[PDB]
């Protein structure tokens, strides 16, 4: 049986990176203060 | 202060995990390279 | 050669026509004494 | 102990400012 | 470009457009002004005139209180004025 | 060949206001929720509704006029003008506060008309449908600040008011009662917002200080032509400048773009979902670790705990007039004061 | 105040000691700031709507542009037909200095008048 | 049974139709006379 | 490659791996429905369905297993209170485990479905490739629904052959599971007649078997496969997701609201029984009731049960929570353990005096005293020194007649002051601060909590409609616009009609 | 009542000037 | 002591406040205008008090 | 691709993709449908709204008894 | 079961942190 020929290279360029992981941190920031209450 | 206890797991874990997923997706991106 | 009256002609007047007969309404306003 | 989460925090976003900037992927012509 | 509708600074500057419209444009603010003059604006909206906002002794507000007898709570607070 | 297609082709004329079957949906909409307010605005009162007056024809300037919610007391009728209130009474209707409705359930199929007007023209045209996508967000604002809020609580009533000064209210009153400015949907709303603003002005002023020389003239406006394939700016010199004076730049001009739909869309999206919460009283009001130090410690004290007062007084000052439903009676000893004022 | 809590103070006492709402320049500053964060959604839309296809859809619309490329990376003429016609035609702009400079002054004189 | 209520409604329904059906009509008029040329 | 939020497009062409991942995400989603009343179970206290029903710790698919007729345990209790029942299977733990199972089953197969995805059954046999006849598998899914809908109205909501729906009185106090006939009348249209209920899936399903035969046979139209591109599975999506938030919309606001499909014994009272003293009225008529036929004051009180003054309380008003104030009600005001008393007060005079009730919008209120006839009378002053309706100055007592107070009277100030406060609330409970360490500000309830959820996905599935239309619509240009677009079609007066090249002038 | 002749009657004087001088080229 | 009542307002994260509620309180009234660096206060102490941070940031 | 029994049964239920019927086919009837289907939604919603009042229908929590 | 609290975030974190560790150098691995 043939293998799937639908798979796909999936790609996280470094900006991409930075961004993700500054909106991650800056969310935790302001949603802490809410989570300790 | 009389803060919430998992206030702390919760805030560990809504970091790490998101952050996590993104490290794994850059890295295996740079390696294809 | 240029139609008088157009979609155009009834957007403005739709719009143009109550505008002044507020704006007379309004200017009438400016005189009431209480 | 939530002190110590917010100054974290904040400490990581620091540091992730230094990579941003000296560690970035240069922009590079056509 | 254009869609073939006539320029409006044509019609704007032309005479036949200030020859209707120096009537229609001061008639409307006539036709306007007469509706408040005549206090006609008043009865049709129902807007308190100034003499009847409350009656003379009196410094509650009609303010309506039911959903379904609300027609006739407004009627009942007006004939406290006349 | 028959009918359909007839009107379909009449619909898609390339006129000087292009109408479309959207158009059909749109243009009685828009009008007759413009049309609404100017009519209550200047001829229509609030004393039954409310107790104040709204109109031109009482005295009111436009900071103070108002298409007023009804009273508590429709709950949420339709308030139809043919339904059991008003009974097909054009004028107890006006009275009753049947033109916010009108006003509102009008402007929500309006905004529906106008949105499938940016599908419509977009498909029509040939381009992508980010405009009407970016939409989107204005709508979520509407619905869920003038139909899901007054929805969760017990009327209409509570819903904002048309009106400048009106809205102003509503702004206090969502401090007062809710602490809306703590909550943190709200904080990405303001923050999408600004941030918006923030890329706005700085793209446009990037783009003006980076333009090529295209003409001889002192205004560089005219070297531009819609029809030049060539970039009409440096982004290369763009991108060193903020480099250097940012640390970071852009260098992708369609990510630029991309997030300038994304930034104020998202942050009005976000604040959407927290007034959805204050509709069920489901603020964010408290620190509770706050409070419990508060109440043990007299000495204790925050600007968190300063700006709770401010919203105590609130309350107790203006919920009489502004909720004369409930004929609130507080005596002076009652009303909260610090000293002498 | 510097924090978060202390500007919502500052802002409601201003509002009690000033009526700044009711104040007009602070009206033009929500005026500016609503109105800038309408035009960066409408031409990061008007924008991102009149790409030019470069790519496939396997991947990022983004890699259709090159850092320094020479050529636009959207047709402004199908952008200005569109939202002209969503307007109407001379609504919409089709001069590129024109509207950046717009969308520069907008916002900048709306938070110079609620300074 | 049919309440006061039930009537508005139907004359609602009514003004409905008309309003929809009168919009139409002229709309399908005006679009049969004045056609697009191919 | 693909950015990060494409990567499950793999699944648009795959049929055999398409319905893997739906596989996984049912059994995902049955995975959830057992653990979480697994944890319900285990931290559920049966002993008091009157004054700790499930509402008040915070039980949110308790509820919904007790609606369709699952109301005892394994242990051999009930969530009426009987006791030394045996339910069978189909307990809380029964129901638990079979979602496990079919979670764990599920697993299973959509790893089969996953490995063994050329299926030649999703091949077109004409081209080879493959496709799914998506109105033929809506027809098929229609009639499906449409016999489901049938059976569990007619069988399982009737008793016909299951146990029926939770039923209650006006004031929810006397609910249970019961077979429920059909209301074939226009009342079955209110929401609040529960063989309406009965009566809408009935008729909907047989509405939807004769829709889903329809559409196994009759093929669509052409105008409209090309309009809607029913050849397209994304389509479906858009569409799916529309109905989808048109449902979550009327169940949030039949929660908030009330229906008979959200009885208050399973769910708390909504805001609006505050707003309207709606069991305060109810209680009123009882004692009145009594005093009629000359019952004294005490009895007259003593005659009304616990549960129905718990509804009388603000403190189980939905609209008193916050967005973070987390868990169960009992958190904040404790657990309750007692009705006090309703408490009377009076004046030096002997007039009767009434504290005005908080409203649902005020996190906090003042404590004043009214006369029958609205006049105030007495208050609790801010500023003492010009204080006219002081406690003190106006000798203010307060009677207590039913509950654990029955027949004492206050009198010393600083005592009826407190419960003065109180009584803001409504009536006056004793609560248990102690056990879960209860710090005394007042939570939401799952009714707030499910409205509040459901209100907001609903809100954000109306965007993936809208995304997910747009990209259906505009396939074509998802990359980006024609490069060969030329300025002739996007400017004006080039065609008469827009877009179209064969109007050219 | 007559206040409502008095306000139309401007409007449709408007309205009958307007159409006398713009007949002929409306028929075209 | 932000207003010069001899009320100080805590503003910092060790004083028991988080992210939200957390400042840099303004220096005291009863400074009003006055220019307060460091070195006019008698020790870091009575500075702090004061609100000599504020001014300086 | 694979063949099993099951599919081998399922499979003239997958067979007439891209299958239509001309012009409008039954789109008249569809539309009568749609539009008895809003009148209905419009009652069911002013009856929960009591903006339609019907006689014997108690929109309250005392319909349940 | 008067339990400690931070027992919890450090058995969570000793799961995931080595985890993750080994997650990220098998999946760049793998697209290498
Ligand atoms: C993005 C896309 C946007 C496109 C939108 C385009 C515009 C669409 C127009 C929408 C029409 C909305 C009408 C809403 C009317 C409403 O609800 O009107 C309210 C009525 C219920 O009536 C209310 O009922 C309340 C509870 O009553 C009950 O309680 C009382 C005391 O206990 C008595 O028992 C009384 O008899 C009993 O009925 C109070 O009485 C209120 O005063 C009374 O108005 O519901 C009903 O009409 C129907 C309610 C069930 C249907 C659900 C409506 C769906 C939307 C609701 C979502 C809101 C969010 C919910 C969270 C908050
Ligand atoms: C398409 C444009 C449009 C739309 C979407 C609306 C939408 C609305 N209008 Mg508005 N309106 C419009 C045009 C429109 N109006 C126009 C042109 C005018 C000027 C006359 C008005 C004047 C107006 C007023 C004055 C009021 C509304 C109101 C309303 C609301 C309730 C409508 C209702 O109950 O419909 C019910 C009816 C229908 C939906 C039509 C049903 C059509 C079906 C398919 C045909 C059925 C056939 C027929 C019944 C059979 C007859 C049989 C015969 C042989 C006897 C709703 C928001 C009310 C409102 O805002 O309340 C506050 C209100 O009082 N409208
Ligand atoms: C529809 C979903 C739903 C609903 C309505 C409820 C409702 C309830 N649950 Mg359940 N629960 C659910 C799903 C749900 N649950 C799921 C999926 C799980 C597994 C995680 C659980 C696990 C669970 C446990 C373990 C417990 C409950 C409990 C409760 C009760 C208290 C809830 C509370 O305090 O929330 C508090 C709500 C919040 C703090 C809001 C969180 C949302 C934040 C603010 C947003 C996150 C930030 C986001 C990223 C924003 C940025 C986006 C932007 C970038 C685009 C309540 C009856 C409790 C109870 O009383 O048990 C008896 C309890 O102990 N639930
Ligand atoms: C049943 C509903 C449904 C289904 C099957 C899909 C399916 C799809 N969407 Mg749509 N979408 C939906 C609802 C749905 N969507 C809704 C409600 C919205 C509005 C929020 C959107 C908005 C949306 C956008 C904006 C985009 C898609 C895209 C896509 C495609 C790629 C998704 C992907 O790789 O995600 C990848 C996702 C991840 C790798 C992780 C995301 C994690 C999120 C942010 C939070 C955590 C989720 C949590 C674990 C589970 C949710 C719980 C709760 C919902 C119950 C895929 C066909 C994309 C597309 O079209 O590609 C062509 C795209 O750009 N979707
Ligand atoms: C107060 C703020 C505010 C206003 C007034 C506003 C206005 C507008 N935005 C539009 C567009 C947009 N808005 C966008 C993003 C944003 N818009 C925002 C904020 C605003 N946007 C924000 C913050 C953003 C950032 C995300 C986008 C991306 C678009 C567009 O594409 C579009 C456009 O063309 O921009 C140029 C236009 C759509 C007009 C329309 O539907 O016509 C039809 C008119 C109808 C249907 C009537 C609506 C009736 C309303 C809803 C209720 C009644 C209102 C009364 C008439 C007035 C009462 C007012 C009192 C309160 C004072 C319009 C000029
Ligand atoms: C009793 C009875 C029967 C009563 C009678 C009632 C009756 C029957 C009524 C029915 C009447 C009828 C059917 C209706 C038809 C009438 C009709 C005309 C109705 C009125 C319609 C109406 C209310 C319309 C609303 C008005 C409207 C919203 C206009 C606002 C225009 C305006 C100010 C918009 C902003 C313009 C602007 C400068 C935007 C700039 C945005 C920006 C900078 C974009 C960036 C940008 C721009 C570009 O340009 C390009 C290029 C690019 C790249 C780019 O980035
Ligand atoms: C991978 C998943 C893990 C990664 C995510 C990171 C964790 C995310 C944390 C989010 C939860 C933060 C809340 C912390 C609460 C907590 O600490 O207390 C823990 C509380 C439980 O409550 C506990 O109850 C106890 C008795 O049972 C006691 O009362 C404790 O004091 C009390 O803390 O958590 C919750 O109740 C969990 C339920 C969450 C479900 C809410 C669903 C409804 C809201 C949906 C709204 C959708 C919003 C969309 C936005 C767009
Ligand atoms: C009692 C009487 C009172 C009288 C008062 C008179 C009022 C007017 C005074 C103001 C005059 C200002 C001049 C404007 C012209 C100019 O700017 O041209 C520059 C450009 C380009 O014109 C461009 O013109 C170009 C030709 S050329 O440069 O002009 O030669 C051409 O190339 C290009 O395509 C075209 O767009 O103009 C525009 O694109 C419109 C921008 C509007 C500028 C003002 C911004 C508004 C800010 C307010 C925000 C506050 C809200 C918060
Ligand atoms: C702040 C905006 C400033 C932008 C200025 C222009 C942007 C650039 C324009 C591109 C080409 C340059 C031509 C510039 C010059 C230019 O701008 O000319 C303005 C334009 C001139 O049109 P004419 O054909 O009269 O002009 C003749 C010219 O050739 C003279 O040179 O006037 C109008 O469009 C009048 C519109 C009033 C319409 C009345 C209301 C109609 C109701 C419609 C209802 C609204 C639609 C509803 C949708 C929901
Ligand atoms: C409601 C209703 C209706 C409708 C109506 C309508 C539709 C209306 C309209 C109306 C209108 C349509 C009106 C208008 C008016 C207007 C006005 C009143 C305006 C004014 C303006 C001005 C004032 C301006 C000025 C200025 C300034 C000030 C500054 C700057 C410059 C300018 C010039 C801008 C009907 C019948 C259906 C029935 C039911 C009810
Ligand atoms: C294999 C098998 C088995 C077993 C099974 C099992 C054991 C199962 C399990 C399963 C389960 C046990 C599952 C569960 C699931 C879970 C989940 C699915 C969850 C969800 C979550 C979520 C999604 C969340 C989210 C969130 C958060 C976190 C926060 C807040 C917000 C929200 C809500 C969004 C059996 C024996 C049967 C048989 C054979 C085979
Ligand atoms: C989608 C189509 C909706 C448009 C319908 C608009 C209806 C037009 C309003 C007509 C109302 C006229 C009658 C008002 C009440 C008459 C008095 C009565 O009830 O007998
Ligand atoms: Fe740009």
């Amino acid at each position: 049986m043939e293998p799937n020929p639908n798979r796909q290279p999936v790609e996280l360029n470094r900006t991409s990176l930075y961004l993700g992981l500054l909106l991650i941190l800056v969310l935790a920031l302001l949603f802490s203060s809410y989570f300790f209450n | 202060m009389e803060v919430n206890q998992l206030g702390l797991i919760a805030t560990a874990l809504f970091v790490l995990v998101p952050s996590v997923f993104l490290i794994i997706l850059y890295v295996q991106t740079e390696s294809q390279q | 050669s240029y139609p008088i009256f157009t979609v155009r002609w009834v957007a403005v007047h739709t719009l143009a026509v109550p505008t002044i007969f507020f704006l007379g309404a309004i200017a009438a306003m400016q005189f009431i004494q209480r | 102990m939530e002190t110590i989460t917010y100054v974290f925090i904040f400490a990581c976003i620091i540091a992730l400012f230094f990579f941003a900037i000296f560690f970035r992927e240069p922009p590079r012509i056509t | 470009g254009t869609t073939g509708e006539r320029p409006f600074s044509d019609i704007i500057t032309s005479v036949r457009y200030w020859v209707i419209h120096s009537i229609t444009i001061p008639a409307l603010f006539i036709a306007g002004w007469l509706f408040v003059s005549t206090g006609l604006a008043y009865d049709v909206f129902g807007t308190p005139r100034p003499d009847s906002y409350y009656a003379q002794e009196q410094r509650s507000i009609p303010l309506v209180t039911d959903r379904f007898e609300a027609k006739q709570q407004v009627e009942t607070f007006l004939e406290q004025l006349k | 060949r028959g009918w359909f297609d007839i009107l379909d082709d009449w619909l898609k004329r390339d006129r000087f206001v292009f109408v479309g079957w959207s158009g059909i949906l749109l243009f009685p909409c828009a009008y007759l929720a413009l049309g609404g307010w100017l009519t209550g605005t200047t001829f229509v009162t609030s004393w039954y509704t409310h107790g104040l007056a709204s109109s031109y024809l009482e005295g009111c300037n436009f900071l103070t006029v108002a298409v007023s919610t009804p009273a508590n007391s429709m709950g949420h009728s339709l308030l139809l003008l043919w339904g059991p209130e008003a009974q097909g009474d054009f004028t107890r209707w006006c009275q009753l506060g049947g033109l916010w409705t009108f006003i509102a359930l009008h402007g929500a199929f309006g905004l529906i008309g106008f949105m499938l007007r940016q599908f419509e023209i977009a498909r029509l045209v040939g381009v992508r449908p980010y405009n009407a996508i970016a939409f989107s967000a204005p709508i979520a604002v509407f619905v869920s600040v003038f139909l899901i809020y007054p929805l969760g609580q017990s009327s209409w009533f509570f819903a904002p008011s048309f009106g400048v000064a009106a809205i102003f209210r509503f702004l206090l009153f969502f401090q007062g009662f809710h602490n809306w400015t703590l909550n943190p949907f709200h904080m990405m709303g303001v923050a999408g917002v600004l941030g918006g603003a923030l890329l706005c002005a700085i793209h446009g002023a990037t783009v003006e200080n980076t333009l090529f020389q295209d003409g001889e003239g002192a205004s560089t406006f005219r070297a531009f032509n819609p029809t030049q394939a060539e970039e009409t700016y440096s982004m290369v010199t763009a991108n060193r400048f903020w480099s250097q004076i940012f640390g970071i730049a852009f260098s992708n001009k369609r990510w630029l773009h991309f997030f300038m739909l994304f930034v104020p869309v998202t942050g009005l999206w976000m604040s959407a979902i927290g007034v959805v919460g204050l509709a069920l009283n489901l603020r964010s009001y408290d620190f509770i670790s706050q409070e419990i130090r508060a109440a043990e410690d007299p000495e204790f004290e925050t600007f968190y705990t300063k700006n709770l007062l401010l919203n105590e007084g609130i309350r107790a000052w203006m919920a009489p007039q502004d909720q004369p439903h409930e004929n609130f009676v507080f005596p002076e000893e009652v009303l909260p004061r610090g000293n002498a004022l | 105040p510097l924090g978060i809590s202390g500007t919502f103070n500052f802002m409601i006492v201003f509002q009690a000691e000033h009526n700044i709402l009711m104040h007009p320049f602070h009206q033009l500053g929500v005026a500016g700031v609503f109105g800038g964060a309408l035009f960066c959604a409408m031409h990061g839309s008007l924008v991102t709507s009149s790409l030019i296809r470069e790519t496939t859809e396997t991947e990022s619309a983004n890699y259709g542009y090159k850092f320094g490329q020479e050529e636009e990376t959207y047709n402004i003429v199908a952008a200005h037909g569109y939202f002209g016609r969503l307007i109407f035609q001379y609504a919409s702009f089709n001069n590129s200095r024109s509207l950046h400079f717009f969308l520069a002054a907008w916002p900048v004189v709306g938070v110079w008048f609620t300074a | 049974t049919i309440t006061p209520s039930l009537k508005g409604f139907f004359i609602g329904l009514l003004s409905g139709a008309v309003v929809l059906g009168l919009t139409f009509a002229v709309l399908i008029a005006i679009s049969q006379i004045d056609k697009v040329q191919r | 490659g693909l950015p990060w939020y494409r990567v499950h497009t793999v699944l648009i062409n795959d049929p055999g791996r398409l319905i893997a991942a739906h596989l996984m995400h049912t059994a995902l989603v049955a995975g959830w429905a057992g653990s979480m009343a697994l944890y319900e179970l285990a931290t559920f206290d049966p002993s008091d369905p009157v004054l700790n029903p499930m509402w008040r710790q915070g039980m949110f698919v308790l509820p919904f297993m007790a609606r369709l007729g699952v109301t005892g345990s394994w242990s051999g209790w009930s969530i009426t209170g009987e006791t030394g029942i045996d339910p069978g299977f189909w307990s809380f733990e029964g129901v638990a485990l079979a979602h496990i199972v079919l979670s764990g089953l599920l697993f299973l197969a959509a790893c089969w479905h996953w490995v063994y995805w050329d299926l030649e059954l999703f091949r077109d046999p004409r081209t080879g490739e493959p496709a799914l006849d998506l109105p033929k598998m809506f027809g098929i899914h229609l009639f499906l629904a449409g016999l489901l809908c049938f059976g569990f109205g007619a069988f399982h909501l009737t008793g016909l052959f299951g146990p029926g729906m939770w039923v209650s009185d006006p004031y929810g106090l006397t609910g249970s599971v019961q077979p429920v006939a059909p209301e074939w009348g226009p009342d079955g249209f209110n929401p609040y007649n529960p063989g309406g209920v009965v009566a809408h899936h009935i008729a909907a399903g047989i509405v939807g078997i004769i829709a889903g035969l329809f559409h196994i046979l009759v093929r669509p139209p052409q105008r409209l496969y090309k309009a809607l591109r029913m050849g397209n599975i994304e389509t479906v999506l858009s569409s799916s997701i529309a109905a989808v938030f048109f449902a979550a919309f009327v169940v949030a606001g039949t929660m908030w609201y009330g229906s008979a499909t959200t009885p208050i014994e399973l769910f708390g009272p909504t805001r609006y029984q505050w707003d309207s003293s709606y069991f305060q009225q109810e209680i009123n008529r009882r004692v009145q009731a009594s005093l009629a036929s000359g019952a004294t004051l005490e009895e007259a009180w003593s005659a009304i049960p616990e549960k129905l003054a718990f509804y009388d309380y603000i403190g189980n008003n939905p609209a008193k929570g916050g967005l973070f104030r987390t868990g169960p009600m009992n958190k904040g005001d404790g657990i309750a353990q007692a009705w006090k008393g309703h408490a009377v007060f009076r004046n030096k005079e002997g007039e009767e005096l009434f504290v005005r009730r908080m409203p649902a919008f005020f996190e906090s209120f003042p404590v004043i005293l009214t006369d029958k006839n609205g006049v105030v009378k007495a208050d609790i002053p801010f500023r003492r020194a010009e204080s006219k309706y002081s406690f003190e100055q106006q000798g203010v007592t307060v009677s207590f007649y039913g509950g654990e107070l029955n027949g004492q009277t206050f009198t010393d100030p600083p005592t009826v002051k407190s419960y003065a406060r109180k009584a803001i609330f409504g009536e006056i409970f004793e609560f248990d601060t102690e056990t879960l360490n209860s710090d005394g500000i007042f939570r939401t309830s799952p009714r707030g909590w499910f409205t509040f959820a459901h209100a907001v996905f609903a809100l954000l599935f109306f965007f993936g409609h809208i995304w997910h239309g747009a990209r259906t619509l505009f396939r074509d240009v998802f990359s980006g616009i024609d490069p060969e677009l030329s300025p002739e079609q996007v400017e004006w007066g080039f065609y008469q009609k827009v877009g179209d090249v064969t109007t050219r002038r | 009542d007559w206040r409502v002749l008095v306000v139309l009657l401007p409007v449709l004087l408007a309205a009958g000037w307007a159409v006398r001088n713009i007949l002929p080229y409306a028929v075209k | 002591d932000i207003d010069g009542i001899r009320e100080p307002v805590s503003g910092s994260l060790l004083y028991g406040n988080n992210i939200i509620t957390g400042a840099v309180v303004p220096s005291s009234n009863a400074i009003g205008l006055h220019f307060y660096p460091i070195w006019e206060a008698a020790s870091l102490d009575e500075w702090l008090y004061n609100g000599g941070p504020y001014q300086l940031i | 691709a694979r063949r099993t029994w099951l599919g081998d049964i399922l499979r003239p239920l997958n067979s007439e993709y891209g299958k239509v019927a001309p012009g409008w086919g039954t789109t008249p009837l569809m539309a009568v449908f749609m539009g008895l289907f809003l009148v209905f939604l419009l009652i069911i919603l002013e009856i929960y709204n009591s903006t339609l009042i019907l006689d014997g229908v108690n929109v309250s929590w005392k319909a349940l008894g």
